[PDB]
RNA sequence: UAGCUAGUAGGUGGGGUAACGGCUCACCUAGGCGACGAUCCCUAGCUGGUCUGAGAGGAUGACCAGCCACACUGGAACUGA
RNA sequence: CCCGCAGAAGAAGCACCGGCUAACUCCGUGCCAGCAGCCGCGGUAAUACGGAGGGUGCAAGCGUUAAUCGGAAUUACUGGGCGUAAAGCGCACGCAGGCGGUUUGUUAAGUCAGAUGUGAAAUCCCCGGGCUCAACCUGGGAACUGCAUCUGAUACUGGCAAG
């Protein structure tokens, strides 16, 4: 359950990990403007269902492989 | 310490007499209110904007015989305590055990008064006490040592206490040498034509 | 205007009665009337008219008093790519609380009154006075 | 109860043909315990003889302001020439908080209570008015609904 | 070895210690769970002086609070039963 | 500036250079006195004022200067840096702290004597 | 300093730890990181907090307290919770 | 800590006074001696060097140096400028990035509201106690912009659908 992100399955080159640049917000704490960031994180997908161009939402759990500590859970959108 | 020199040619450097030295005469001449308050006398001490709150200083400062240091520290303080900065400070500097014990017969000179305090030879509210910088609270006790009731001093001095203009802010009766700060001495009761919009400036930079 | 459309609708007020303008005028939009009730509503203006029903257009009546305008001191605020959002115990008080800053609050837009009144947050418009 | 004090009193000068002159320059406001206020400008080749008639033109063309008990009320800030001031309400007990110009010029103004700085130029000739700026847009809290209400 | 000792805070002569749950290997009065009452040695009789948080402290030693003596003395010491 | 301007490059503080190298957060060092000269002042004055160039314990050889008249300053001498710059003397960022160390303070100076060196008159 | 990285990034099975994991090994895929600034160079123990300041901000991390690391230098394991 | 015992007795110094800056005169010197934070002082009548007289300011301390922030809105979100004072690329196209006319529906991420864990204690601050006061010690509360979570709000912003 957790929270889990409709992150961007940037990579797939890999087998049964993606990595996903999560997309985020933030003021800026001098300035204060809402800027864009990004979360790039090593998903895991025993299956491998996901695909590129797609959106997916990741969830943390346990450490998997070194960097990759998060698993598919749901690909909301997908196509090119 | 405290000045512990001539209070005259301290009084020159002001003119409006700061209580100090009395009980006696004093002013016209006996003093040279601003005659020679130095060598140049003569020579118009022509202030600046900023000499007033500086000379304002010595005056509300000297008059109760305090350093410049622990007058900051007050004023300071006069300041963190809700309400008018300004005249809560001239507060403090009446609570103080000083003016408190000296207003109130008690001594022909501030100073006089500080000794006795000094000495021992003062007591409030039951407990003795012989510190001049002590925060006299209203409602207290105050009266002198019965083991000097009558020694000189207090005496001659008591005498005046009809003459000061009799303290509203507060009680005191000279029969048994005893007295209670009634309430706080609000700005106006307290007989000065000092002013004070200096006092906040000249400590404000 | 061609970004920021509210951005001109406080401008032409301001700009109007700078000149002792009779009233300008602007194609109205949701938006902007909802900032116009917190003026004819709030004593700033006489009151604004409409014509479109698919092109419409907001008519801001100025206003003025002795020998100057009335709504003088307008600017804009939660302006994009910089827009600004406060708590209640942080919510504006326009000029010593003398004037108004406009709130879009989850409950409708509102002058800063009905914000602490309402006891809510929104987006800060702009700071007429 | 007009009070005048002076703000500054500079040389200024100017040279000439056979050599050079020279022409003092003072510079001063005027203003009553209510709330009025009304700076001058003049200059002669005296201190004195300029400094009257700085005054003089002082106490004559003038303004009021809808000062308070005492201190201000909304965020006044008046601007002139190259200078930018701006005058803050301070409660009763913080006296008058100002530097050069803008402090002479409010001492006679009727505000004793107030805390103010400027940021531009620190010319006083400029400063002064500078303030009265700021005095010139400080309305009242009444009147308002009048204007807008209904 | 978790327990309810005392913690030294006074100024110098004039001591002010106060009592908290905190470790065994624990310094003098630095890591600490939680401070329950204290104990002020003077006198006076100042109506209190000395509180205790009584019931805060069964709250651990049902586990294994050790309490010390001194601390345990204060339990006595003031009404725990009144 | 714009927001975003900033974002890419926030504002800096121009680094202040320190008018005292042979500092290193010491207030003060001591000497060896390389030399000891009498040099001439800037342009708009005159008199040889006199000045020295002692070494310091960090190696940062310098130059100081010798307020009050007189000296008996030699060479092998070593003196208390003090610092503070001079306006006649080029360089001279340093002065000697008089009555310290080897530097004696100024004689029969009756005025001003926590300066140089020279402790009561003679009461 | 604009490139950087093979136990390198991931996957299988052995092995291993108190326990997840290239932690390690064999094999397989050819990844992984980077201008939202990697790699490299200089510097520095981190925080509560401290100083200054109207505030925002700037400077700082001594004594008190929490955390981390170190114990002549480099290296290693033994006992044991 | 309290009592008593002689006896003013044993207990003042430092800096500054040309302008910023409170506080002036007289001598000696003569671009020499030297002063100097800045502007600048001195080449026979120096309030600026040195001494004295005096005064001004601090106080068992005073002054000099070293160091940070302040002033400095002088790196400026608050809170700045770019015609000539420093400052618009020689000019276009355009990726990323930033920004987005208008109406409705939907979402509820930004945002607002309330709840909850949590943001150690101690500094700090409000009130209030204990040292004769104060320094210092100490009770409670506030505060700890924060982080996340739960549930709501839907005006604006963002996403989707329809224009
Ligand atoms: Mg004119
Ligand atoms: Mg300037
Ligand atoms: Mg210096
Ligand atoms: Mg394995
Ligand atoms: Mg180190
Ligand atoms: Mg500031
Ligand atoms: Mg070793
Ligand atoms: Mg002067
Ligand atoms: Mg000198
Ligand atoms: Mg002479
Ligand atoms: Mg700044
Ligand atoms: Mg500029
Ligand atoms: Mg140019
Ligand atoms: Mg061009
Ligand atoms: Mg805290
Ligand atoms: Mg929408």
């Amino acid at each position: 359950k957790i929270r889990t992100l409709q992150g961007r399955v940037v990579s797939d080159k890999m087998e049964k990990s993606i990595v996903v640049a999560i997309e985020r917000f933030v003021k800026h704490p001098i300035y204060g403007k809402f800027i864009k960031r990004t979360t790039k994180l090593h998903v895991h997908d025993e299956n491998n269902e996901c695909g590129i161009g797609d959106v997916v939402e990741i969830r943390e759990c346990r450490p998997l492989s070194k960097t990759k500590s998060w698993t598919l859970v749901r690909v909301v959108e997908k196509a090119v | 310490a405290r000045y512990l020199g001539p209070k005259l040619k301290l009084s020159r450097r002001e003119g409006t007499d700061l209580f100090l030295k009395s009980g006696v005469r004093a002013i016209d001449t006996k003093c040279k209110i601003e005659q020679a308050p130095g060598q140049h006398g003569a020579r118009k001490p022509r202030l600046s904007d900023y000499g007033v709150q500086l000379r304002e200083k010595q005056k509300v400062r000297r008059i109760y015989g305090v350093l410049e240091r622990q007058f900051r520290n007050y004023y300071k303080e006069a300041a963190r305590l809700k309400g008018n900065t300004g005249e809560n400070l001239l507060a403090l500097l009446e609570g103080r055990l000083d003016n408190v014990v000296y207003r109130m017969g008690f001594g022909a000179t501030r100073a006089e008064a500080r000794q006795l305090v000094s000495h021992k030879a003062i007591m409030v509210n039951g407990r003795v006490v012989n510190i001049a910088s002590y925060q006299v609270s209203p409602n207290d006790v105050v009266s002198i040592r019965e083991k000097a009731k009558k020694q000189s001093r207090v005496k001659a001095a008591l005498e005046l206490a009809e003459q000061r203009e009799k303290p509203t802010w507060l009680e005191v009766d000279a029969g048994k040498m005893e007295g209670t700060f009634k309430r706080k001495p609000e700005r106006s009761d307290l007989s000065a034509d000092i002013n004070e919009h200096l006092i906040v400036e000249l400590y404000s930079k | 205007s061609m970004q920021d459309p509210i951005a001109d609708m406080l401008t032409r007020i301001r700009n109007g009665q700078a000149a002792n303008k009779a009233a300008v005028t602007m194609p109205s939009s949701k938006l902007k009337v909802a900032i116009a009730n917190v003026l004819k509503e709030e004593g700033f203006i006489e009151d604004f008219k409409v014509e479109g029903d698919t092109k419409p257009e907001l008519e801001l009546t100025l206003k003025y008093f002795q020998g100057k305008a009335v709504v003088e001191s307008i600017q804009r605020v939660s302006r994009p790519g910089l827009r600004i959002y406060k708590r209640k115990d942080e919510l504006p008080k326009v000029m010593a609380g003398l004037g108004i800053a406009v709130v879009s609050t989850s409950k409708g837009v509102m002058t800063d009154r009905a914000a602490r009144q309402a006891g809510l947050g929104g987006e800060i418009i702009c700071y007429v006075a | 109860e007009l009070q005048e004090k002076l703000i500054a009193v500079n040389r200024v000068s100017k040279t000439v043909k056979g050599g050079r002159i020279f022409s003092f320059t003072a510079l001063t406001v005027v203003g009553d315990g209510n709330g009025r206020v009304g700076f001058g400008y003049g200059k002669a080749r005296e201190v004195p003889a300029a400094i009257q008639k700085a005054m003089e033109k002082a106490r004559r063309n003038m303004i009021n302001v809808a000062l308070n008990n005492g201190t201000l009320q909304h965020p006044v800030k008046g601007v002139h020439t190259g200078s930018r001031v701006f005058m803050q309400p301070a409660s009763e007990g913080t006296g008058i908080i100002a530097g050069g110009a803008m402090r002479a010029v409010l001492e006679v103004a009727g505000v004793h209570n107030v805390l103010a700085k400027a940021y531009g130029s620190t010319n006083p000739i400029n400063v002064v008015r500078a303030t009265i700026d700021g005095l010139e847009n400080m309305n009242s809290p009444e009147m308002v609904a009048a204007k807008r209400g209904k | 070895m978790v327990t309810i000792r005392l913690a030294r805070h006074g100024a110098k002569k004039r001591p002010f210690y106060q009592v908290v749950v905190a470790d065994s290997r624990n310094a003098r009065n630095g890591r600490f769970i939680e401070r329950v009452g204290f104990f002020n040695p003077i006198a006076s009789e100042k109506e209190e002086g000395t509180r205790l948080d009584l019931d805060r402290i069964a709250h651990w030693v049902g586990q294994g609070a050790t309490i010390s003596d001194r601390v345990a003395a204060l339990i006595k010491e003031v009404n725990k039963a009144a | 500036a714009t927001v975003n301007q900033l974002v890419r490059k926030p504002r800096a503080r121009k680094v202040a250079k320190s008018n005292v190298p042979a500092l290193e957060a010491c207030p003060q060092k001591r000497g060896v006195c390389t030399r000891v000269y009498t040099t001439t002042p800037k342009k708009p004055n005159s008199a040889l004022r006199k000045v020295c160039r002692v070494r310091l314990t960090n190696g940062f050889e310098v130059t100081s200067y010798i307020g009050g008249e007189g000296h008996n300053l030699q060479e092998h001498s070593v003196i208390l840096i003090r610092g503070g710059r001079v306006k006649d003397l080029p360089g001279v960022r340093y002065h000697t702290v008089r009555g310290a160390l080897d530097c004696s303070g100024v004689k029969d100076r009756k005025q001003a004597r926590s300066k140089y060196g020279v402790k009561r008159p003679k009461a």
